[PDB]
RNA sequence: AAUUCUUGGACCGGCGCAAGACGGACCAGAGCGAAAGCAUUUGCCAAGAAUGUUUUCAUUAAUCAAGAACGAAAGUCGGAGGUUCGAAGACGAUCAGAUACCGUCGUAGUUCCGACCAUAAACGAUGCCGACCGGCGAUGCGGCGGCGUUAUUCCCAUGAC
């Protein structure tokens, strides 16, 4: 019985791919199959973007962002609800969710 | 083994094996000599090699006995001293030669005629350098690395007769003839296979030891027998 | 402990290596170079309960007591070099990063240059944990 | 007519010494007694004479190789490591 | 029966004439006691200081290093050790859909000072390009990686260590690649992205005092 | 929580040195290989598919019992090497009991050079060569036609869009 066409992983010119360690667990997962995310983030998020600006040195300054690249196994994804299960046509939508605010 | 019936068997053996001296040539510039035969010696399953240097104060032809480095052949030229070219079977001091190169028949004291690395299949690699002090580091065969005196030399390559531990000696005779061209040492009788008065370990009903076979470094003779000063014991795993 | 400086226009700079893993809080003030050390204190010195030594309150109880002992020698300004556990384990910073840094913005100190200084590899020795995960 | 189904020169030992030493002797007691091409003249008559000491019986030239073969294996790249430290220094 | 911040006296630190501001900061060490001197140990620090604070108003992302090789007495003079760019700034640069082009070298200056220099470049994507990717073919790429190398050595080989530290304050070498690669493939975000010292020539004390004079 | 390390200076901070692994981000429903498979910079050595051709041979081809070359990971036989991890084992927690999850150590093994072994959901669970039967939006390699920006300025043609 078949459910997905492309079977959990982007790979059609290869046969074998390289493994990557799940950053919540430490499980090996095939590069392509993984759930990836990218995080860009000031060292001040919302509360601490206020205390430092009035007791700081430089006249007009900018603080640095913090850049991470995450990698999830399937059940690591699902537990932490970065992703859901989905209905059968719905499934299809590789159209990512809308990021307006 | 302290004398009489044991002392090494020296008659069919072909020379003592050294470097040159040193002199003004080796010391301010360079000299050249030719190879005249590679040549087998007993008590030593590796080959020697005669080398006619020409004496530089009388008309003559001196003739030496180095430890032959693999890849040498006859007729070939050997150029040596403090300047001479770093290629194979060409001698010059550790002071000069670079890091990475392999050496044989290496010296320890400046001028002593080579005491290290002349048995079959042994090197003495150069690691590092410090030219105030005039000192040098040299990794020897046992893992360790001697601080050495920077004017003390070694022929280049790896020692001839390489790979002799390989082949199983099979027959007991092949031992005898190996150990009949060295010293009275072979068919070796165990210590538990001696009476009370002939070895401390053997005696009684069974053929056991009794006492632990480690012993103090600070024993006397007659006793310091077994595993001496033994840092550990058993099947060696890990490293 | 009395540094000679111009009284009305010079703050003595420094640097603090803010270590922030999930199981402990650390703060560590040093010189410009980093070599010596002047005022070090953990979350373990302050709070006493294995599970809540690295908690945001166990990260703020340490940072006030830095600035108590950091205002008696008489230092005002400091550079910053934050961390996160790193190496071949998590590079997202822990819960003693902002509650350790924002605490000294209220406790009589100035803030200067900030960045990350996690260890990160180009690539790595095999990581602790199996092929099959750390089941739970 | 083929005379032995797996025992090379080591028919000369029969049942003696046990299986895995007779296998271990086969790989050394075939290479030692072979001939090799003398690089100098070109012919096919290098040949051993004692432990690690070899002789062309045409142009009378004599070499120091390995005990049981004519090059030792990292003396093949000891020559290609000394040749390459002649590159580092001369400039 | 002791207070450990009495046995510590406040000395000063300096920077060379090639950078703008002279006074960096201060550093503390123990007295002549037992058998150790306060000017023997104080002779090999690293101050990973930026450029903005070292100058009036610069791009701050470049950093520098300044080791103590000499000690004056209430003043620690300094000597070259390295460059680097800021973590944050470099992480921002690397993006999906574009090639990246690294390349390195070990040159020497005329004076002893030996040096390893890294580099980096990223293919730009233009204004009216609909094409997503902006990728560059192998043989396109290795003619950049030979130009990157050709340009680094030329501008160090021939002149001394004092003149290749005044080519890294903006980034002389940087934009001079950008210009000479255009007609192979156009790339934009060019840098030296680390500069690292491998060896030094023996200490002569008057050599350091024409850098402070 | 505890086994485990610590005033015998452990952890965090520095400047040095040393080895044994692995090649981050760039990395894509992109690429090459007969399958297994293959990602640090240069130098060299034999190979390859595609496209291009008003070059040459002239049916020389397709499929294949027997027989042959290659064949992840584990597993073997002898060296070289031993950082990390880690079957067997020793403890600490867990539970009614756990010789299972987790936690502290750790051998065989993990890595090279030599020769065995011949199987995996060795997968697209989908024989190879041949003809034919719809519409579009991307993409990689090669060749051809065509407005206009940009680079080498001085434009010839080569790169970039």
């Amino acid at each position: 019985t078949k459910k997905r066409r492309n079977n959990g992983r982007a790979k059609k010119g290869r046969g074998h791919v390289q493994p990557i360690r799940c950053t919540n667990c430490a499980r090996c997962v095939p590069k392509d199959k993984a759930i990836k995310k990218f995080v860009i983030r000031n060292i001040v998020e919302a509360a601490a973007v206020r205390d430092i600006s009035e007791a700081s040195v430089f006249d007009a300054y900018v603080l640095p962002k913090l850049y991470v690249k995450l990698h999830y196994c399937v059940s690591c994804a699902i537990h932490s609800k970065v992703v859901r299960n989905r209905s059968r046509e719905a499934r299809k939508d590789r159209t990512p969710p809308p990021r307006f605010r | 083994g302290a004398g009489s019936v044991f002392r090494a068997h020296v008659k069919h053996r072909k020379g003592a094996a050294r470097l040159r001296a040193v002199d003004f040539a080796e010391r301010h510039g360079y000299i050249k000599g030719i190879v005249k035969d590679i040549i087998h010696d007993p008590g030593r399953g590796a080959p020697l090699a005669k080398v006619v240097f020409r004496d530089p104060y009388r008309f003559k032809k001196r003739t030496e006995l180095f430890i032959a480095a693999e890849g040498i052949h006859t007729g070939q030229f050997v150029y040596c001293g403090k300047k001479a070219q770093l290629n194979i079977g060409n001698v010059l001091p550790v002071g000069t030669m670079p890091e990475g190169t392999i050496v044989c028949c290496l010296e320890e004291k400046p001028g002593d005629r080579g005491k290290l690395a002349r048995a079959s299949g042994n090197y003495a690699t150069v690691i590092s350098h410090n030219p105030e002090t005039k000192k040098t580091r040299v990794k020897l065969p046992s893992g360790s690395k001697k601080v050495i005196s920077s004017a003390n030399r070694a022929v280049v390559g790896v020692v001839a007769g390489g790979g002799r531990i390989d082949k199983p000696i099979l027959k007991a005779g092949r031992a005898y003839h190996k150990y009949k061209a060295k010293r009275n040492c072979w068919p070796r009788v165990r210590g538990v296979a001696m009476n009370p008065v002939e070895h401390p370990f053997g005696g009684g009903n069974h053929q056991h030891i009794g006492k632990p076979s480690t012993i103090r470094r600070d024993a006397p003779a007659g006793r310091k027998v077994g595993l001496i000063a033994a840092r550990r014991t058993g099947r060696l795993r890990g490293t | 402990s009395l540094g000679p400086q111009v009284a009305e226009g010079e703050n003595v700079f420094g640097v603090c290596h803010i270590f922030a893993s999930f199981n402990d809080t650390f703060v560590h003030v040093t010189d410009l170079s980093g070599k010596e050390t002047i005022c070090r204190v953990t979350g373990g010195m302050k709070v006493k309960a294995d599970r809540d030594e690295s908690s945001p309150y166990a990260a703020m109880l340490a940072a006030q007591d830095v600035a108590q002992r950091c205002k008696e020698l008489g230092i005002t300004a400091l550079h910053i070099k934050l961390r996160a556990t790193g190496g071949n384990r998590t590079k997202t910073p822990g819960p003693g990063a902002q509650s350790a840094l924002r605490a000294l913005a209220r406790s009589g100190m100035k803030i200067g240059r900030i960045e990350d200084v996690t260890p990160i590899p180009s690539d790595s020795t095999r990581r602790k944990g199996g092929r099959r995960g750390r089941r739970l | 007519a083929k005379r032995t189904k797996k025992v090379g020169i080591v028919g000369k030992y029969g049942t003696r010494y046990g299986a895995s030493l007779r296998k271990m002797v086969k790989k050394i007691e075939i290479s030692q007694h072979a001939k090799y091409t003398c690089s100098f003249c070109g012919k096919t008559k290098m040949k051993r004479r004692a432990v690690g000491i070899w002789h062309c019986g045409s142009c009378m030239k004599t070499v120091a190789g390995g005990a049981w073969t004519y090059n030792t294996t990292s003396a093949v790249t000891v020559k290609s490591a000394i040749r390459r430290l002649k590159e580092l220094k001369d400039q | 029966v002791v207070d450990p911040f009495s046995k510590k006296d406040w000395y000063d630190v300096k920077a060379p004439a090639m950078f703008n501001i002279r006074n960096i900061g201060k550093t503390l060490v123990t007295r002549t006691q037992g058998t150790k001197i306060a000017s023997d140990g104080l002779k090999g620090r690293v101050f990973e200081v930026s450029l903005a604070d070292l100058q009036n108003d610069e791009v701050a992302f470049r950093k520098f290093k300044l080791i103590t090789e000499d000690v004056q007495g209430k003043n620690c003079l300094t000597n070259f050790h390295g460059m680097d760019l800021t973590r944050d700034k470099m992480c921002s640069m690397v993006k999906k859909w574009q090639t990246m082009i690294e390349a390195h070298v070990d040159v020497k200056t005329t004076d002893g000072y030996l040096l390893r220099l890294f580099c980096v470049g990223f293919t730009k994507k233009r204004n009216n390009q609909i094409r997503k990717t902006s990728y560059a073919q192998h043989q396109q790429v290795r003619q950049i990686r030979k130009k990157m190398m050709e340009i680094m050595t030329r501008e160090v080989q021939t002149n001394d260590l004092k003149e290749v530290v005044n080519k890294l304050i903006p980034d002389s070498i940087g934009k001079d690649i950008e210009k000479a690669c255009q007609s192979i493939y156009p790339l934009h975000d060019v840098f030296v992205r680390k500069v690292k010292m491998l060896k030094k020539p023996k200490f002569e004390l008057g050599k350091l005092m024409e850098l402070h004079g």
